[PDB]
């Protein structure tokens, strides 16, 4: 029945809510508060829970839904792409890649890879890199020291040639 | 100021209360007040009584009958201006005493049920809906009744039509078949009429030729006589054509329907249709259609005359009236009261439909109360009307008159036939019957022309919904003050004389008299006159009535005049015009703009904020002075006090001016000196030049308030917050913020500045491995939350005046679901006049300030007075709006005699009277010069020399007396401030009333470089503080094609829009100083190709040789 | 690399449709209500139509673009640009053939 | 002002300009002679009729009393000359005096309108659009394609040369010139990309898709859209 | 000719019939998806029934519905439209409507693109201008030429690089 | 010729 | 030609980006290169209102 | 107007060829700095800003100046398609 498939015990509950909303309307006169409809629901129930549920319960909205003028505009027309980077964005991160290279080029080749394997390829490396010590090499608390000197080696250069400063927005 | 009044037509009766249409339609539809419960049908009561009682009972084992006893309401849960602040609807809850009875008669009677609560009207006549001020616009539609049109698809005969007005009511058409029978339409469901001519009870063999006596070709009525015997088997053989051919065992199914009940009538208990149906057809009625409790069969007084009139029209000259569908005696206006009521009907329709369901799913003795009544169908049926109806709209309150005019509008659109059908040149068209009922000039220019329309000043809508107009009764050439409100049809019976008709006391003084005889202009002697117009005022709308010298303006341009006045923005130094018509005072009164004193008294207290008044009884009443508040349109409304402490004050005296009033007279603009002459091209094509002096006098300065909102929303990613602590490279960018996210009340805010600080968890919370490093070089934090702060958009802000904070439901606030809180910042700006601003006079001369000259450059009179504006004359001859020229002449006299004028429409000042005033004025303007020791300027002589050759001045007459001659034509000698020399030949100058016109956001200045793009289509899209692009249409595509500008067209439709990498490479190129790359294939096409593919159609781009070419390079090609 | 000079529209054979398809949609599921990740073998499956994030498999084993063009061993998702999702076709194999309505209701019914 | 009493009017203004560009049998169809000849007029109280008479040929035009004669007994009329007042049916006139004449008529008849409105525009503009109303012909005696086929004229440099000459093909294609309105003439293009872009989208594609139609982008619209 | 019959229905790439999350934890999505769903559902069921060796009458019934389901997807409303059960009796947009627009068409119109280096404003006469000139508000010129501007900024001692120049203009 | 358009249910019955 | 007048008409502005589009714009679209009408071949940029008025007087 | 529009027109057989030639000469006049120019020092386009007439940056212009001196040659099928994009990089560096 639903566009966004849902578990069965969740259709149960949704149907159980829209049941209790009926009593609580006529019981009270007004449409019940969330706290009202939670007490009625039972033991596992909560203000937040009623709300967070009904959110999930909805249709949802058709992109092809017309807007006010009806003939020419549709809901979808107004939704902006926030995935793909816009000429300004794209142009930046491409330059960044180029200027970071220019930066860590003048470094020890072993050192440069350390940071490239602490971040520069893919994974945070809380400790993982410090285990497989740059494939081969002295591990853990002696790699901790390399990060320091490598990062601090860039500060020598960067404070002087302000290239990377401006990318901090 | 002294005020000279003009013309002499005594108006025997003042203008009706102007918002009457609105205030009274509603008053008499709710009846909340004076009518106490068991009192009167008409409105919502009738809406109840027609749905209740509701039965479903078989006496023996069950029986469920639900009654209606009472209606009540009266606790708007929140104050008026509190509904505005918190985006609520100002409305009362509605209760009804119902009472359920049983087959064993459960005597237990129910009580209240506020399952349903409904919007209340403001004092002025509007509504508050979800915080917004709205106006319901009343609509014209074809009145119920019986009409006889000519056949369109036949050049010979006519069609009869019986019209009722339910949403469940049938349009019956009676015709004569191409081959002479009797076509009969119910739905589209055609059938041979005859048949029903038996079911009446009386058959073919009693009256079919006796009452159709003339009926010489009555070969449509004729047919089956053996069928026309028994009334029982009469009905049966007809239900065949109400399918799907169900047995006649419950025979009287649809005939019980179209008998008397809540369907077949056109109006309850006669009225409307019948009232006409009588004068159109026979005499009597059967109550409303055909009444029969217990007798034999069914009463016919309906079709009998109806047939015998189609007959009497297919006859020579008995009756013989083809119906004019556009006659205002055939069209009525559905007002708010009705409009809301018949929308309260569709509500109760679904209510009882939900009630009938809960007999099946329901026991018997288990549910007596309202355990079956539910609001939701009715609640949302009514909230649907007020919020989303075509007929409910954003109250236009650019200024007081905007609102007044808005409330008095009349639409042909909505649930009546609209724009698609457009019935061009019909409907859109001023009918002979509009005289005094609808303004023939006030209408929207453009494609709504003649569809929306304005109700004329003195006009009034009666209980049946017909517009009436006052005429005074004239008996034997003497004219009584006994006034009558005729409808369009009553009027057609009379010989009505015009109002300017010369009176000698009450006596008609003239030999011959101009009159209308059912629309027909005729000259008659006074013996033949039966009624007289009240005043020219009655023919026109309010807005039009505000145009002085209207009779000298062509209509097309007076339309523009009475429209532009609506768009006049309230100035801070607003003036009422030098030449007024009359209305300007009384408009402010009715518009509820200004604040008046309700009783005789003395002023106790007065500050910018409130006035307190001791009334002669001892009463101390305080009047809060609504201050610097925001109209729908962003224009300001604020009452200022015009009264001092200990001032004695009569009842109805002024206390505070509205936004657009000067001492209770409508002040929509400035009065300003205008010289009409060309000026070096700066006034070239309706464009206007402006003395910087205006700017200095704060002369066209208006105050505008913009509202900004920001939502703090819960996310799937987690909450975001209003906060002072945003992450970035600035501190001077937080200066006037401090206040815990929000900008300090009183700050000057420029475009791009921070109104409200906000941080969201962003990007599914991944920082770039590339930015990961960038950060750790600078003492990394790499924070999760993003700067989503609200900024003043480009194109300016101004200065902050109020910030308003609403939170997490808890105060009395219903927020959008998912929202934690909102913040509002209101930003005020004193818009001074500037190049681009658009000015207008009331005679539809409209232009744009193209130049602001320094006072030294401005054309000046000999006494050293410069002029304020320079209007080009070329804007007059083709426009034929000579009214402004007259306005100027009188205005010139006024300027020197220190007086203002009231010059009534088609009455008022006349050339010789102006010339007399100009003569007096000349004494001031010139008379003194000799006394102060000055003769005539050498330049004054130079000019007259040329002036007498133009034959403006008499030869031989002295320099001075020539100058007077010239001043009487309203022309002066003007010096050019650039050269000092005079302008060869005299120039008309004088005071003109001019309005600065409201500036809409759509019409504000726009510029895009590059911005957001549409998710689905990947086309430039408008952001929050980033403009969308311009639209490039096929029309523009042709212009480019016709130029052969091939590359421009290409780059317009790829790089500058659709082509994705195109637009990036383009940017990157430009930044790096390289020329733009050649564009690729635009998305528009790629997508197109995919759509067709999704339709199992192979679209295939081929090279020179017929090998396929990939347009998605690699991204589409598989494996 | 060479410029297009003709556009040709022809009927699509089932072979041609299967040709375009990057996989069969077998399940009428869309997105997962709780996690918002496209449900497997459904109308949004990354496995069929492509990655949602530029150069990143579903499970998350691969990123960087270093691995450009590799289908993942665990999650089955190609590591390319995400944009590829607006251009990649799927298909549905019908249990019984069905008539294309254009070639039936447009008169004269080209098949009739 | 003062001219609508009960006689069917000649179209005026824009509706007339359309009447031509799509033409389209006119309102008060003027009766035209189909052959050169001399005029004889017979009538009754009721019946009225014009005869055009040559040596062999002799055509009669029975016509209503409504009609306003334009021609004297004993006058000489050329094929395609109107005999009554009113607008000539172009289709009718095309059948009488062929292409050139109808084209001439269309251009002037259109001009008649614009100029009466003070509008000045070169004939060549109209002549261009008109050429396109004559774009197509209908075949009467085949070559290798079928019998009706309303179908473009300048596909004939080889195909009105293949009889004995270049490639040969038994039957030399005999065709009938054909007048059609701008609406219709526009629907009928080679470029399905354009054709689909005007009214009736589903049809065009279905047609082209079956036929495997290629569109060499010869026009502009098709190049733009791409 | 066979090809006019479908035995594999193609599927439009999801990114352009998306499933966006909008405000309030609610969603927006194309009708196609809902058209596609119900088709998949009926096909899959048809497989089961055939696999079950169900009575040919209940199979016909299924095949009927499948044919219809395909119709409804390709060109909806050439046989009595289907609608989303709740919402309203608004007919679902099929491919055919999505292509051409249901408004007869492809005219009418709904036809035009938005554009990247553009602006609009009220005009005022310029008597001073020579015939080939026009007056542009600098504020508007500055946006229209922004990228070009940014480069000159770099070529002059008024900005180190482009990011810093762009920041100057915000 | 839009006669037997919406049979489905009637048909199956 | 624009059929513009100054009662508040707005114009849209567009910017020819490329070396090529600029050449088109400048050589074939520049106002001062389009003085005669392409419909009638009569001048189109011609004295208009106040301009005539002046010169006539 | 542009300095020499009438005579620029007189130089070609189609209005549109002018535009083409000009654009393309502008494209190369940019691609190789302004080194290609067939315009002797003293006749180079000029501006005014920061107060010091530097060379006019507008290549759309430049090309039009050069055409009018007649130091250029244009034709439909002159030199081969790639014996040009390298041969022009010889005399003036592509950098
Ligand atoms: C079957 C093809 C139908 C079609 C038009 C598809 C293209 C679509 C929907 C788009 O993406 C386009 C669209 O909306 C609008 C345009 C421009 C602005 C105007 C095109 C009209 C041109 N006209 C002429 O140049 O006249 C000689 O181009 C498109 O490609
Ligand atoms: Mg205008
Ligand atoms: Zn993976």
């Amino acid at each position: 029945a639903r566009t966004i498939r849902i578990p069965v015990h969740m259709v149960e509950t949704i149907n159980k809510l829209s049941r209790t909303a009926r009593q609580l309307q006529q019981e009270l006169g007004r449409e019940p508060t969330y706290e009202e409809i939670a007490e009625a629901m039972g033991p596992g129930w909560d203000a937040k829970r009623v709300e967070e549920t009904l959110k999930i319960a909805q249709e949802p909205v058709s992109l092809e839904t017309p807007i006010g003028d009806e003939k020419d505009s549709f809901y979808g027309d107004f939704i902006p792409d926030e995935h793909l980077p816009s000429p300004v964005d794209a142009a930046t991160q491409s330059l960044l890649s180029e200027e970071l290279e220019k930066a860590l080029s003048k470094l020890s080749e072993r050192e440069a890879m350390v940071l490239k394997l602490r971040k520069g390829l893919i994974d945070g490396r809380e400790h993982t890199l410090e285990e497989v010590g740059a494939f081969f090499g002295v591990t853990r608390e002696r790699i901790r020291q390399i990060e320091n000197k490598a990062l601090r080696k860039l500060k020598y250069h960067e404070s002087r040639t302000r290239k990377l400063r401006d990318f901090l927005d | 100021m002294e005020i000279k009044r003009f013309g002499r037509i005594r108006e025997v009766i003042p203008l009706p209360p102007l918002t009457e249409i609105q205030v009274e339609s509603y008053r008499r539809a709710l009846q909340a007040d004076v009518p106490p419960e068991k009192r009167e049908n008409v409105g919502i009561q009738a809406a109840f009584r027609e749905t209740f009682p509701i039965e479903e009972e078989d006496k023996g084992k069950g029986g469920l009958v639900l009654d209606f006893l009472e209606y009540r309401l009266g606790e708007p849960p929140f104050p008026q201006d509190e509904c505005r602040e918190k985006d609520l609807t100002y409305q009362a809850p509605l209760y009804a005493r119902l009472q359920l009875i049983h087959k064993d008669t459960g005597l237990i009677k129910e009580d209240e049920v506020f399952l349903g609560h409904i919007p209340l009207m403001t004092e002025d006549g509007s509504f508050i809906i979800n915080g917004a001020d709205r106006v319901i616009v009343s609509q014209i539609h074809r009145s119920p009744g019986v009409y006889f049109t000519p056949d369109p698809a036949r050049p010979g005969r006519y069609i009869a039509s019986i019209i009722p007005l339910p949403k469940r009511g049938p349009w019956i058409d009676l015709e004569v078949e191409p081959n002479g029978v009797v076509s009969m339409k119910v739905n589209k469901r055609k059938f041979p009429l005859v048949l029903l001519l038996r079911v009446l009870g009386y058959d073919q063999e009693t009256l079919a030729r006796e009452l159709g006596a003339y009926g010489e070709l009555v070969q449509g009525l004729m047919d089956e006589s053996v069928f026309a015997m028994r009334p029982e088997e009469a009905l049966i053989r007809l239900f065949t054509l109400l399918r799907p051919g169900d047995p006649p065992k419950r025979d009287k199914a649809v005939a019980y329907v179209y008998g008397l009940i809540a369907d077949p009538r056109r109006y309850d208990l006669g009225e409307a249709g019948r009232y006409k149906a009588e004068e159109k057809l026979g005499i009597r009625l059967s109550g409303r259609t055909l009444a029969r409790f217990e007798d034999g069969e069914f009463k016919d007084e309906v079709f009998l005359p109806t047939l015998r009139y189609l007959f009497a029209l297919t006859a020579g000259v008995p009756g013989h009236e083809v119906d004019d569908i556009d006659h205002l005696g055939n069209r009525r206006i559905r007002t708010v009261g009705e409009l809301m009521t018949d929308q309260f009907r569709v509500g109760l329709a679904r209510l009882a439909r939900g009630v009938r369901e809960r007999m099946l799913m329901g026991s018997e003795d288990s549910l007596t109360p309202a355990k079956l009544v539910n609001s939701r169908p009715l609640e949302a049926a009514i909230r649907e009307f007020f919020s989303r109806s075509q007929l409910s709209q954003f109250k236009d309150e650019t200024n007081p008159l905007s609102s007044l005019r808005h409330k008095r509008r009349i639409s042909a659109l909505g649930p009546g036939g609209l724009t698609r059908e457009r019935a061009g040149f019909d409907v859109r068209d001023v009918h002979r019957t509009h005289y005094g009922r609808i303004c023939p000039v006030e209408t929207p220019e453009g494609a709504n022309i003649g569809l929306i329309t304005s109700l004329a000043a003195y006009a009034r809508v009666d209980e049946l919904g017909f517009i009436r107009t006052p005429y005074r009764r004239v008996v034997g050439g003497v004219v009584t003050d006994e006034v009558v409100y005729m409808t369009a049809t009553e009027e057609d019976r009379y010989t009505i004389a015009q109002a300017n008709t010369p009176l000698e006391g009450n006596r008609i003084a003239a030999e011959r008299v101009v009159a209308r005889r059912k629309g027909e202009p005729v000259i008659v002697s006074p013996e033949e006159v039966e009624f007289m117009d009240v005043s020219p005022k009655q023919v026109f709308s309010v807005n039009t009535n505000l145009i002085p010298f209207l009779e000298h303006d062509d209509a097309n341009r007076a339309l523009m005049g009475s429209n532009m006045q609506t768009q006049a923005v309230p100035l801070i130094r607003a003036q009422a015009p030098v030449v007024m018509t009359g209305l300007e005072e009384r408009v402010v009164r009715d518009s509820l703009a200004a604040l008046y004193a309700e009783e005789d008294g003395e002023v106790a207290k007065v500050d910018g904020n409130r006035i307190v008044v001791r009334y002669e009884d001892g009463r101390l009443v305080e009047y809060p002075l609504r201050r610097f508040y925001r109209s729908n349109q962003g224009t300001a409304l604020d009452q200022r006090p015009r009264v001092v402490v200990g001032q004695r004050v009569r009842k109805g005296d002024l206390l505070a001016d509205g936004p657009a009033s000067e001492n209770g007279f409508l002040a929509l603009g400035q009065n300003v000196l205008v010289a009409i002459m060309p000026f070096d091209g700066y006034n070239f094509e309706d464009a206007i030049v402006i003395s910087e002096e205006l700017l200095k006098r704060d002369f066209y300065t208006s105050i505008h308030i913009e509202r900004y909102e920001i939502e703090a929303r819960d996310t799937k990613l987690g909450p975001e917050r209003i906060t002072r602590d945003i992450p970035h490279l600035s501190e001077a960018a937080l200066r006037d913020l401090d206040e815990e996210g929000v900008v300090r009340i009183g700050a000057e805010v420029k475009p791009g500045d921070i109104l409200v600080g906000r941080t969201s968890f962003k990007g599914e919370s991944e920082p770039t491995p590339e930015e990961r490093l960038l950060r750790s070089i600078f003492g990394e934090k790499a924070r999760d939350v993003k700067d989503t702060s609200l900024r003043v958009p480009p194109g300016e802000g101004g200065i902050v005046v109020r910030t308003v904070r609403l939170r997490r439901g808890d105060p009395g606030v219903e927020l959008k679901p998912g929202v934690r809180e909102v913040v509002r910042v209101y930003v005020a700006q004193k818009r001074k006049l500037q190049v681009g601003d658009k000015l207008a006079n009331r005679h539809g001369n409209k232009g744009v300030v193209a130049k602001i000259l320094p006072v030294e450059d401005m054309p000046h009179l000999p006494d050293g007075t410069p002029v304020d504006v320079i209007l080009n004359p070329l804007g007059v001859p083709s426009r034929m709006n000579l009214g402004q020229i007259l306005e100027t002449h009188l205005g010139l006299a006024g300027y020197f005699l220190g007086q203002r004028y009231i010059s009534p429409i088609f009455d008022g000042a006349k050339e010789p009277e102006i010339k007399e005033l100009l003569a007096q004025a000349f004494e001031v303007y010139f008379g003194k010069r000799k006394g102060e020791g000055f003769g005539v300027d050498k330049r004054e002589v130079e000019v007259l020399r040329r002036a007498e050759k133009l034959g403006l001045v008499t030869p031989g007459k002295t320099p001075e007396e020539q100058l007077k001659e010239l001043f009487l034509q309203g022309k002066v000698v003007l010096y050019d401030g650039r050269t000092g020399e005079p302008i060869e030949g005299p120039i008309v100058v004088g005071q003109m009333f001019i309005m600065k016109l409201y500036h809409m956001v759509e019409d504000k200045m726009h510029a895009r470089s590059t911005g957001p793009y549409s998710l689905i289509t990947q086309q430039p899209l408008g952001g929050k503080a980033q403009f969308g692009g311009q639209r490039f249409g096929e029309m523009e595509v042709w212009a480019l094609e016709a130029y052969g500008a091939a590359h421009t067209l290409q780059e317009m439709l790829t790089l500058k829009s659709d082509d994705i990498e195109g637009r990036n490479a383009a940017y990157e190129a430009i930044i790096k100083g390289e020329d733009v790359p050649e564009p690729s294939v635009p998305e528009s096409f790629r997508v197109l190709v995919k759509e067709l593919q999704a339709l199992a159609l192979d679209v295939q781009t081929l090279d020179e040789k017929d090998n396929p070419v990939d347009i998605f390079e690699g991204l589409a090609s598989k494996r | 690399k060479k410029e297009v000079r003709k556009v040709r529209i022809a009927l699509a054979s089932p072979e041609k449709i299967r040709s375009w398809s990057y996989g069969e949609v077998e399940k009428p599921e869309t997105i997962n209500y709780r996690t918002l990740k496209p449900e497997r073998d459904g109308l949004f499956d990354e496995r069929i139509f492509g990655p949602i994030k530029d150069y990143e498999c579903a499970c998350g084993k691969y990123k960087r673009q270093r691995f450009e063009g590799k289908v993942c061993e665990r999650c089955g998702v190609e590591v390319t640009k995400s944009i590829v999702r607006r251009y990649r076709m799927g298909h549905i194999e019908l249990a019984t053939p069905a008539a294309h309505i254009w070639f039936v209701k447009d008169v004269p019914s080209k098949i009739g | 002002t003062g001219g609508v009493a009960g006689a069917a009017d000649i179209t005026q203004g824009l509706p007339r300009v359309i009447e031509l560009f799509e033409a389209r049998r006119p309102k008060a169809k003027a009766v035209i002679s189909e052959i050169d000849g001399v005029v004889r007029i017979e009538e009754t109280e009721e019946k009225l009729s014009v005869f055009v008479e040559s040596e062999g040929f002799s055509k009669e035009y029975k016509l209503p009393k409504e009609a306003r004669l334009l021609v004297k007994d004993g006058d000489y009329v050329e094929a395609g000359q109107p005999l009554t007042r009113g607008a000539i049916d172009p289709h009718q006139l095309l059948e009488a005096k062929g292409p050139e004449a109808v084209e001439r008529y269309l251009v002037e008849e259109i001009q008649k309108v614009y100029r009466a409105q003070g509008v000045k525009l070169h004939d060549k503009h109209i002549e261009i659009v008109v050429r396109q109303m004559m774009k197509y012909v209908e075949v009467t005696d085949p070559g290798d394609s079928r019998l009706l086929e309303g179908q473009v004229l300048e596909k004939w440099d080889v195909e009105a040369l293949n009889e004995r000459l270049i490639a040969e093909g038994k039957t030399p294609v005999a065709w009938k010139p054909l007048l059609m309105g701008v609406t219709k003439s526009a629907l009928s293009t080679k470029s399905w990309l354009s054709a689909a872009s005007f009214q009736n989208t589903t049809h065009v594609l279905t047609e082209a898709a079956i036929a495997g139609k290629k569109d060499e982008l010869i026009g502009l619209k098709e190049n733009v859209i791409l | 000719p066979e090809w006019m019959i479908l035995e594999a229905v193609p599927v439009l790439p999801p990114d352009l019939r998306p499933m966006v999350q909008v405000d309030g934890g609610r969603f927006a999505t194309s009708d196609l998806n809902d058209l596609y769903r119900r088709l998949i559902n009926r096909n899959n069921r048809l497989k089961k029934l055939l696999a079950q060796g169900a009575p040919e009458i209940i199979i016909r019934n299924e095949k009927r519905m499948l044919q219809e389901a395909v119709d409804a997807l390709l060109d909806n409303g050439r046989r009595g439209a289907p609608v989303t059960n709740p919402g309203s009796d608004r007919p679902l947009r099929s491919l055919t409507d999505i292509l051409s627009g249901k408004q007869g068409r492809f005219r009418q119109n709904l036809l035009g693109k938005r554009v990247d280096y553009s602006g609009r404003s009220v005009i005022v006469v310029g008597p001073q201008l020579k015939l080939h000139q026009c007056g542009l508000p600098k504020r508007m010129a500055l946006e229209l030429f922004k990228p070009f501007l940014l480069k000159k900024m770099e070529e002059k001692g008024i900005a180190p690089n482009v990011k810093a120049a762009r920041r100057m203009l915000e | 010729p839009k006669i037997s358009t919406s049979d489905p249910v009637r048909q199956y019955l | 030609a624009f059929n513009a007048d100054f009662d508040g008409d707005q114009m849209a502005v567009h910017v020819p980006l490329s070396s090529f589009a600029q050449a088109e714009a400048r050589i074939q679209m520049l106002s001062a290169h389009n003085l005669l009408s392409p419909a009638s071949g009569e001048p189109l940029a011609k004295p208009s209102r106040d301009i005539i008025l002046g010169l006539y007087y | 107007a542009e300095p020499g529009i009438d005579k620029l027109f007189g130089m070609v057989d189609s209005k549109y060829r002018l535009t083409v030639v000009v654009a393309k000469r502008a494209q190369q006049l940019l691609r190789h700095g302004f080194k290609n120019t067939v315009l002797e020092p003293e006749e180079r386009p000029k501006m005014q800003t920061l107060e010091g007439l530097f060379d006019d940056p507008n290549a759309e212009t430049w090309a039009m100046k050069e055409l009018l001196t007649g130091r250029l040659v244009f034709g439909e099928n002159l030199v081969p398609e790639d014996r040009l994009q390298k041969e022009m990089e010889r005399i003036y560096p592509g950098e």
